[PDB]
């Protein structure tokens, strides 16, 4: 295997390499929040209608309790799970009818109430990309005891005793949440996760956005139509990324696979006999007297008790992964949506300064909006610089040369700067720096007094 | 359920509902034939243990409690099936094998034995399903002079695969020399005699065995006994019986294409899901009969005594074994109202219940997500605050619980 | 208030209960006393009710213990947690949003509780709030100038700069403004006088 | 100070070791050697050890 390209930078002491320019990129990131509920009869499915083996069962003590006590608690937990990520805003706060949001389009995650679920359009390609088992959370007995084609998977699943329950907040619930938490974001910016929403045009909330990651707020204002028309050339990117290939779902399609799998092996597990002469309790009932009969009896007992505690023991576990990557979600939208992070590669790769949030089936699906330097080029620094004596070292910035004069300009873009006493401080002389320099700083109050 | 007498607000799982049958029908072929156990259990003289009789028996009512009338046996011994059920259930074809042998190897007629018996003349399959019947017969198969019309086959080649009878009598060899037909140096007739005298020993007595093997496979059930039929009831939560197999369920017409060969339809749990009439010629479905969960919602006992419930999965006009229809089930004693309220006893889809005084009643409705707003959004407006609030919250987070050590000697034991 | 720790006692001693209530079953055997079991047989039959006996009580205290181990996972991801939370709240002063509290952040002090540990965490809310007309930049002697930290405001007539999270408006000033420019490439600078000292 | 590491170690060759050790045990049959079972008995009776 191969770790990647073999790269050499350019070190010397006296080399510098600093960005004329930059791109505006969006990354998508999906985590699963919860999972699929189930609850299990535990007569029913060890039994079914058999007395004598129910008479049987009462002879083990509480193995049933337990095990509805740990899949009402996985139940419970789920719930809790999508309440603590999603349910972070107060208020549903809306959108104003106009759309003027410095020239940034948000209209491909903002709703369209066309839609008879109000959804955006990426949510509604993360729902149709995500396909699902269709579980029996909508009631399902009608439909299985109509005998129609053939037999499904859910309705043997239902006969034995298995069945999945609803999850307590709708996917119109949930939209509305995201709904309210873009809206805030567009319209207030981060004030409104900190108390209430206080209005700021979008430009200049940006404008915020580009001084927390350290650039100067005139580069904003100067390069305006350039940063909306990458921020839209990004999300079209998204969208046909989104409507092409459909392998970045990965993560809800296996929290979707996993417990269709396990629901199924549950149900074939009923076949087996597990050193009895038969997996059915009637041929056995029927079959033999009372006393052999209760011996293979009890072997099946066995049997499909020990298989369902390994479901709720493989249950349970998955649960404590799930709920993870809930607070982890949690974190994410707390630190990326309701705010501007400064953690590195914590809400996506390079410099972060906005982030949206998008439902999916199972999970959620984050927007990072970040700010990558583009086009570098080479120069020659100085620590500091040699002037009457004394030595002068930059505010904010560095001290770069063009070959023949020098300048000082910020780190993360290139604006060159006359070198003044206004931006630069003094510190000492010039007998204790190594690499120091000799030129000239201006000063403006000479040329005033003197004209 | 909960094991106290004071129960807290919350809903609760307590039991499953179910609808009973009210209907047995049982489903048999029309048989009038009587099997010939006469014309096996007794006779003047049995076949011997190297060419057993098979006799094959089928289409007619077996009656199996006749038996003990017609030869003195002390045991049934059945391997698959037990003697006092053999009449319920019922079966494709039936097997008898006649034999007589000594005392000495009646413990060599069982599945999974060798000897001599079972490994050169009689051998049994592993997975064999019947009843072996042995009894007595000192007072038939006995001469003071001594009785040699039973032999056995002393030893063979090789070992007999099950349910195999050779007759050929060939001079065995066990050297290089041929025998030529000549039972001279190192050749030995395979067949030796029984030779029974009345003042032999308990364990050298002659015996008579005879064992029935029942052939349950997938065919239609030729041979069966004495069960009454009844009339084919459909729709309806049944306790039917179709050919020996015992199942609840409602019945209905089927549009599966069964072929002529096939008589059951199986799940993929391995039950019965289809099945065939023995006596017309149609197939129908086997469905189980309604059933779901039952949820109780409560607010607490020192509040009020009432309670909602809520049949989880359930079209609620099917109800039986206010009404509400949530997507979670439904709902019978709570009201729906056209309101919206933080959430107190989740249910469903989006739905929730409360003890609201507006007469105090449990009511269900819609859950809220807050309150509605819209920032006055515009491209030279802003807000700036001008004053502030200290506030100090509380957060709350567990680090660890109670240290436990368990003595297994003690508890599984003790002393 | 403290539902998360009256849990945390209630788990370990409901598990507790149900393995003493455990052993009354029976799991197939004629008694669940064992002193009966061995009075009342001969050496082979009570061999083998002890034996159900004993896989029944074995898989009873291997289904504690396995459900031990899982809430154990639990509290120790809780209490990761709550030390992160006193190595940043209480040691120092978080910008992460959320965590520490709701609000700005500036102190937290901890409080020692059953099985855990409470966080007593001091916010800064902003309280009243007034509209404002507002501008990027402003345009003077053909030159724009942008605030160094601060904000454009406007109460109608006159044009003031002020912080972000407090209303204290100041006067437009050279000291307070940076030059950037002239004045045809911003979307919205409008007319002002700057003051030189 | 590295025992974090060591424990990781320690545990799997623990856990193989307590599983390889678990193949003495009888767990209520005559024998614990499957071979000496197949010889000694009858199909029936070595079907139930
Ligand atoms: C900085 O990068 C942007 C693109 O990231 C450059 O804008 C492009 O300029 C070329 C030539 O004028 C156009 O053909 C493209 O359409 C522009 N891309 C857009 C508008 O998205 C820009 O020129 C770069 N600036 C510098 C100084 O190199
Ligand atoms: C380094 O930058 C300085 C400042 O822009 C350049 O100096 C100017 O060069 C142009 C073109 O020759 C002249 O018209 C200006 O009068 C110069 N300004 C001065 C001297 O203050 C200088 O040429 C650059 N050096 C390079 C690129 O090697
Ligand atoms: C906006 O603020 C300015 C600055 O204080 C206000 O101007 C002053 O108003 C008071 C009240 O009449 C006068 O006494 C001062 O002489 C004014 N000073 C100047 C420099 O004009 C102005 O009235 C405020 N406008 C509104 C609509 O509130
Ligand atoms: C700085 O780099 C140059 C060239 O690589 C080298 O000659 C010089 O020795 C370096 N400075 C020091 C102090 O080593
Ligand atoms: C925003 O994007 C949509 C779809 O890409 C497009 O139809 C619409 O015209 C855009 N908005 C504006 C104001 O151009
Ligand atoms: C800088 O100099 C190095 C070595 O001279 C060269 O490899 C590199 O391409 C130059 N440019 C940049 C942008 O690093
Ligand atoms: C800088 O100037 C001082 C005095 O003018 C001189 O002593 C020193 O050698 C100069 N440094 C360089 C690198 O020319
Ligand atoms: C049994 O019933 C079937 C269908 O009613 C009929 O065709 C057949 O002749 C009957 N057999 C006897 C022996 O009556
Ligand atoms: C035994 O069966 C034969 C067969 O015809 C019968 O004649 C005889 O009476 C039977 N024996 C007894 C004791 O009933
Ligand atoms: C049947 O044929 C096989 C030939 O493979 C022979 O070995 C076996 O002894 C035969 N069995 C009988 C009962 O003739
Ligand atoms: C099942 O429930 C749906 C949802 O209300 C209803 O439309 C349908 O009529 C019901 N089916 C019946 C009553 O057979
Ligand atoms: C600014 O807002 C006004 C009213 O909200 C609107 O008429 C105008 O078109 C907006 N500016 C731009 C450049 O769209
Ligand atoms: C600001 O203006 C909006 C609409 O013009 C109004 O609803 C609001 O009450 C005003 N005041 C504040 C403090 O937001
Ligand atoms: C600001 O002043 C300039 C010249 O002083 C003028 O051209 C421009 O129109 C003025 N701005 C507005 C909004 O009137």
């Amino acid at each position: 295997m191969s770790l990647g390209a073999e790269n050499s930078v350019a070190y010397s002491n006296n080399s510098i390499a600093i960005p004329t320019n930059f791109t505006i990129s969006v990354t998508t990131e999906i985590l699963p929040v919860s999972m699929t509920k189930t609850s299990v009869d535990c007569t029913m499915y060890i039994c079914g209608d058999s007395t004598e083996c129910s008479n049987l069962l009462l002879q083990y003590g509480s193995f049933c309790t337990q095990l509805k006590r740990a899949l009402t608690g996985i139940a419970v937990e789920q719930d809790k799970n999508t309440q603590e990520v999603f349910a972070q805003v107060k208020q549903i706060y809306k959108t104003p009818p106009i759309k003027y949001f410095g020239g940034f389009n948000f209209s491909q995650i903002l709703p369209d109430p066309s839609k008879p679920s109000k959804r955006s359009f990426i949510e509604d390609l993360l729902f149709n990309k995500v396909t699902l088992a269709d579980a029996g959370f909508i009631k399902q007995y009608g439909d299985c005891l109509g005998d129609i084609a053939a037999r499904d998977l859910i309705c043997a699943q239902k006969f034995n005793g298995l069945t999945v329950l609803p999850p307590l907040l709708t996917d119109e619930m949930i939209a509305q949440y995201t709904s309210a938490l873009l809206a805030g974001t567009i319209t207030s910016g981060w004030t409104f996760g900190a108390g209430a929403a206080l209005q700021i045009p979008f430009a200049m909330q940006m404008a915020y956005r580009f001084n927390g990651i350290g650039v100067t707020q005139n580069v904003l204002y100067e390069n305006q139509k350039l940063i909306a028309n990458q921020f839209n050339s990004a999300i079209g990117k998204i969208q046909d990324s989104l409507s092409s290939t459909a392998s970045a779902l990965g993560k809800l399609q296996d929290v979707v696979n996993h417990n269709a799998q396990a629901l199924n092996t549950l149900v074939k597990q009923l076949s087996s006999k597990f050193g009895a002469i038969s997996s059915v309790l009637n041929d056995i009932l029927s079959r033999l007297d009372k006393v052999e009969a209760e011996v293979q009896i009890d072997r099946l007992i066995t049997g499909r008790l020990q298989s369902l505690q390994t479901y709720v023991t493989q249950q349970l576990i998955r649960a404590a992964e799930i709920r993870a990557s809930a607070n982890l979600a949690a974190t994410k939208m707390s630190e990326c949506v309701l705010g501007q992070s400064k953690r590195v590669d914590f809400c996506g790769k390079g410099y972060h300064l906005m982030s949206f949030p998008q439902s999916a089936p199972h999970g959620v699906v984050f927007l990072h909006v970040t700010y990558v330097p583009a086009q570098e080029k080479n120069f020659t620094t100085a620590p500091a610089i040699c002037h009457d004596g004394k030595a002068h070292f930059p505010r904010e910035g560095v001290f770069v040369s063009n070959g023949t004069h020098w300048f000082v300009t910020q780190r993360n873009f290139y604006e060159p700067q006359i070198i003044t006493t206004d931006n630069t401080f003094v510190s000492g002389n010039c007998d204790v720096v190594i690499g120091i320099v000799n030129n000239t700083v201006y000063d403006p109050l000479q040329p005033e007094l003197d004209s | 359920t909960l094991k106290s007498f004071t129960v807290e607000k919350g809903i609760y799982q307590t039991s499953n509902f179910r609808v009973q049958p009210t209907e047995s029908i049982v489903r048999f072929p029309n048989i009038t034939n009587l099997c010939p156990f006469h014309e096996v259990f007794n006779a003047t003289t049995f076949a011997s243990v190297y060419a057993w009789n098979r006799k094959r028996i089928s289409n007619c009512v077996a009656d199996y409690s006749v038996i003990y009338n017609f030869a003195p046996f002390f045991a049934f011994k059945c391997y698959g099936v037990s003697p006092t059920k053999l009449n319920d259930l019922c079966f494709t074809n039936v097997y008898a094998d006649s034999f007589v042998i000594r005392g000495n190897e009646v413990s060599q007629i069982a599945p999974g034995q060798t000897g001599n018996i079972a490994d050169y003349n009689y051998k049994l399959p592993d997975d064999f399903t019947g009843c072996v019947i042995a009894w007595n017969s000192n007072k038939l198969d006995s001469k003071p002079s001594g009785n040699y019309n039973y032999l056995y086959r002393l030893l063979r080649k090789s070992k007999l695969k099950p349910f195999e009878r050779d007759i050929s009598t060939e001079i065995y060899q066990a050297g290089n020399k041929p025998c030529n037909g000549v039972a001279g140096p190192n050749c030995y007739s395979p067949l030796q005699s029984y030779g029974f005298r009345p003042t032999y020993g308990v364990g050298h007595q002659p015996y008579r065995v005879v064992v029935l093997s029942f052939e349950l496979l997938h065919a239609p059930a030729t041979v069966c006994g004495p069960k009454k039929s009844t009339n084919l009831v459909k729709n309806k939560c049944v306790n039917f019986n179709f050919n020996g197999l015992t199942g609840t369920g409602v019945l209905t017409e089927s549009n599966k294409k069964f072929l002529p060969f096939q008589q059951f339809g199986r799940d993929i749990a391995d039950t019965t899901d289809a099945v065939r009439d023995p006596q017309t010629l149609e197939i129908l479905d086997i469905t189980p009969c309604s059933f779901g969960g039952v949820s109780v919602i409560t607010p607490g006992t020192n509040t009020s005594n009432q309670v909602a419930v809520l049949y989880q999965g359930v079209n609620c006009t099917e109800v039986p074994v206010n009404v509400f229809q949530t997507r979670a089930g439904c709902l019978i004693g709570a009201e729906y109202v056209n309101n919206s309220y933080e959430c107190d006893i989740p249910i469903g889809a989006g739905i929730c219940a409360s003890y609201q005084t507006q007469s105090q009643s449990i009511i269900a409705y819609t859950m809220s997500l807050g309150a509605e707003n819209s920032v006055a959004y515009s491209n030279n407006s802003i807000a700036i605050p001008t004053n502030f609030t200290i506030s100090v919250t509380t957060e709350i987070l567990p680090v660890s619980m109670t240290k436990t050590s368990v003595d297994c000697t003690m508890y599984i034991c003790g002393d």
